C-alpha cells in the first residue's frame, strides 16, 4: 500500500467517525458496515477482540465483558467524582490500580485489565483501518479531537491513545473549534467573532463559545449536561407507551425486557422519522400476551413529553454566556453538532433565545466535529 | 385486490422467513448438543450458543416492527404474524435451554 494522506478523527463517547480532504471535499469515511459513524465499543469474547458494529452488536450477549464510554475514563484519577458516579452505571468493572483506573474484563479465557486509553487506542486503530480500506494506501498522519473542558491528563492520554494506534497525531483539537474550521468561521473577515457551539448528542450535552481573532480561538466558557443525550428522549417515548399500554390493555409490559426492546428500538425509529415528519406510525405484532401494538406518535406529543428537558438545554447557554461575560446580542455565530439538534423544537428553541439568528445546521450534526478536523488535517499535510 | 406493491413486501418477509429458518437450524443443533449432554462445563458453552441464538432472534423481530402494512395487504399482514408467532415460539424454546444450563 501507498502512503496515504491525513484523516481527521473525531473520537467520541458513545460514536467515533472519520474523514478524510481529497478533491477539495471533505468525504466521511463508511466503514465495513457502510456506517459513516462507528460505535465506540470493544468487546472481549472467548475467541476474539472486536471493535465498532461488531463488539456492539454483541453487547446483549455479552455484558460484562464489553467496554464503552473509555472517554469518561480517560485522563482521570480512580478517586474522580465522575468515575465513582459512573461506574454504578456501567455492566464491565472498573479498578483502581495505584490511584488510576482501568477496566476489568474476560479476554480468551483470562482475567485481564486494561487503562481508558489502552481501550481507546483500540478504537482509533479499527478508524485507521476503516480509512485504509477505503484509500487503498496506508493512513498515519491525523487529527484528534477532544472536548474543550479536557484537562492536561485527559489532553495527554489521548495523544497516548493516537501513539499507541500507530498514528502520528499531527494535532489535537478542541472539539468546538473544529466545528467553527468546518464552516470556516476563522477565515471571515472582519473583527473578533464570538461562536457558540450547540453540542446535543453522543449521550453528552455541551455548550461552548469561543471568540476568533487573527485565527486564534479561545474557549470563553464551557457548560451543559454531561448524562443528557438522545436515549433521555426515548425513554419519555417509552413511558409514554407503557402508559398507554397499560390503558388499552390492562398489563404491564415493562417487566418484560423483550416487550421493552422491541418497543424501544421502535421508539428511536420514531424520533428519528419525527424530525422530518409531524407524525410516525408502530406496528408491533404480539408485543406482549399475544397482544399487538399498532400506535402512532405526533410530533406535538413528542416534543411535550420532553418540554422540560428541551427547554433545560437554554440554561446551560445562559450559564455560559454569563462566564464568557458575554449577552446574546454579542454572539455573531451559532453551530449545531451531535444528532440531537436535527430536532425542529431544540432548532426552534435556540433560534428564539437568539431572536431569529439563523443557525449553522448544513454539514451533518454527527460528522460536523469530524469534517473540521479532517479540514485541520489537510493544511497540516 | 393484489398490487404490485404488496409482492415488494411479500419478498421482504420471505427474506426473513429464510433468515429464520437459518437461525432455527442453529437452535436445533443446540437442542441435540443440550439433549446429548443431558443423556457442567458443557453448559456453559452452550451458553454462549443460546444467547447469540436469542439475539439473532431479537434482531429479526426489531427488523420485522420496521414494517408497516396496509389493512389492503392481508397477505403480507398474515404471514407477517405467522412469522413473529414462529419466532415467539423458538424464543420460548431459547428459554428452555437457558434455564436449564448454568444453573447453580
Ligand atoms: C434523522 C435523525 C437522525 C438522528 C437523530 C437523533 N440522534 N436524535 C433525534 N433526531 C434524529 C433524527
Amino acid at each position: 500500500m501507498s502512503k496515504g494522506p491525513a484523516v481527521g478523527i473525531d473520537l467520541g463517547t458513545t460514536y467515533s467517525c472519520v474523514g478524510v480532504f481529497q478533491h477539495g471535499k471533505v468525504e466521511i469515511i463508511a466503514n465495513d458496515q457502510g456506517n459513516r459513524t462507528t460505535p465506540s465499543y470493544v468487546a472481549f469474547t472467548d475467541t476474539e477482540r472486536l471493535i465498532g458494529d461488531a463488539a456492539k452488536n454483541q453487547v446483549a450477549m455479552n455484558p460484562t465483558n464489553t467496554v464503552f464510554d473509555a472517554k469518561r475514563l480517560i485522563g482521570r484519577r480512580f478517586d474522580d467524582a465522575v468515575v465513582q458516579s459512573d461506574m454504578k452505571h456501567w455492566p464491565f468493572m472498573v479498578v483502581n490500580d495505584a490511584g488510576r483506573p482501568k477496566v476489568q474484563v474476560e479476554y480468551k479465557g483470562e482475567t485481564k485489565s486494561f487503562y481508558p486509553e489502552e481501550v481507546s487506542s483500540m478504537v482509533l486503530t479499527k478508524m485507521k483501518e476503516i480509512a485504509e480500506a477505503y484509500l487503498g494506501k496506508t493512513v498515519t498522519n491525523a487529527v484528534v479531537t477532544v472536548p474543550a473542558y479536557f484537562n492536561d491528563s485527559q489532553r495527554q492520554a489521548t495523544k497516548d491513545a493516537g501513539t499507541i494506534a500507530g498514528l502520528n497525531v499531527l494535532r489535537i483539537i478542541n472539539e468546538p473549534t473544529a466545528a467553527a474550521i468546518a464552516y470556516g468561521l476563522d477565515k471571515k473577515v472582519g473583527a473578533e467573532r464570538n461562536v457558540l457551539i450547540f453540542d446535543l448528542g453522543g449521550g453528552t450535552f455541551d455548550v461552548s463559545i469561543l471568540t476568533i481573532e487573527d485565527g486564534i480561538f479561545e474557549v470563553k466558557s464551557t457548560a451543559g449536561d454531561t448524562h443528557l443525550g438522545g436515549e433521555d428522549f426515548d425513554n419519555r417515548m417509552v413511558n409514554h407507551f407503557i402508559a398507554e399500554f397499560k390503558r388499552k390493555h390492562k398489563k404491564d409490559i415493562s417487566e418484560n425486557k423483550r416487550a421493552v426492546r422491541r418497543l424501544r428500538t421502535a421508539c428511536e425509529r420514531a424520533k428519528r422519522t419525527l424530525s422530518s415528519s409531524t407524525q410516525a406510525s408502530i406496528e408491533i405484532d404480539s408485543l406482549y400476551e399475544g397482544i399487538d401494538f399498532y400506535t402512532s406518535i405526533t410530533r406535538a406529543r413528542f416534543e411535550e413529553l420532553n418540554a422540560d428537558l428541551f427547554r433545560g438545554t437554554l440554561d446551560p447557554v445562559e450559564k455560559a454566556l454569563r462566564d464568557a461575560k458575554l449577552d446574546k446580542s454579542q454572539i455573531h455565530d451559532i453551530v449545531l453538532v451531535g444528532g440531537s439538534t436535527r430536532i425542529p423544537k431544540i432548532q426552534k428553541l435556540l433560534q428564539d433565545f437568539f431572536n431569529g439568528k439563523e443557525l449553522n445546521k448544513s454539514i451533518n450534526p454527527d460528522e460536523a466535529v469530524a469534517y473540521g478536523a479532517a479540514v485541520q488535517a489537510a493544511i497540516l499535510s | 385486490s393484489n398490487s404490485p406493491q404488496e409482492e415488494v413486501e411479500l419478498k421482504k418477509l420471505k427474506h426473513l422467513e429464510k433468515s429464520v429458518e437459518k437461525i432455527a437450524d442453529q437452535l436445533e443443533e443446540l437442542n441435540k448438543e443440550l439433549t446429548g449432554i443431558q443423556q457442567a462445563e458443557a453448559l456453559c458453552k452452550l451458553d454462549r450458543r443460546v444467547k447469540a441464538t436469542i439475539e439473532q432472534f431479537m434482531k429479526i423481530l426489531e427488523e420485522i416492527d420496521t414494517l408497516i402494512l396496509p389493512e389492503n395487504f392481508k397477505d403480507s399482514r398474515l404471514k407477517r404474524k405467522g412469522l413473529v408467532k414462529k419466532v415467539q415460539a423458538f424464543l420460548a424454546e431459547c428459554d428452555t435451554v437457558e434455564q436449564n444450563i448454568c444453573q447453580e
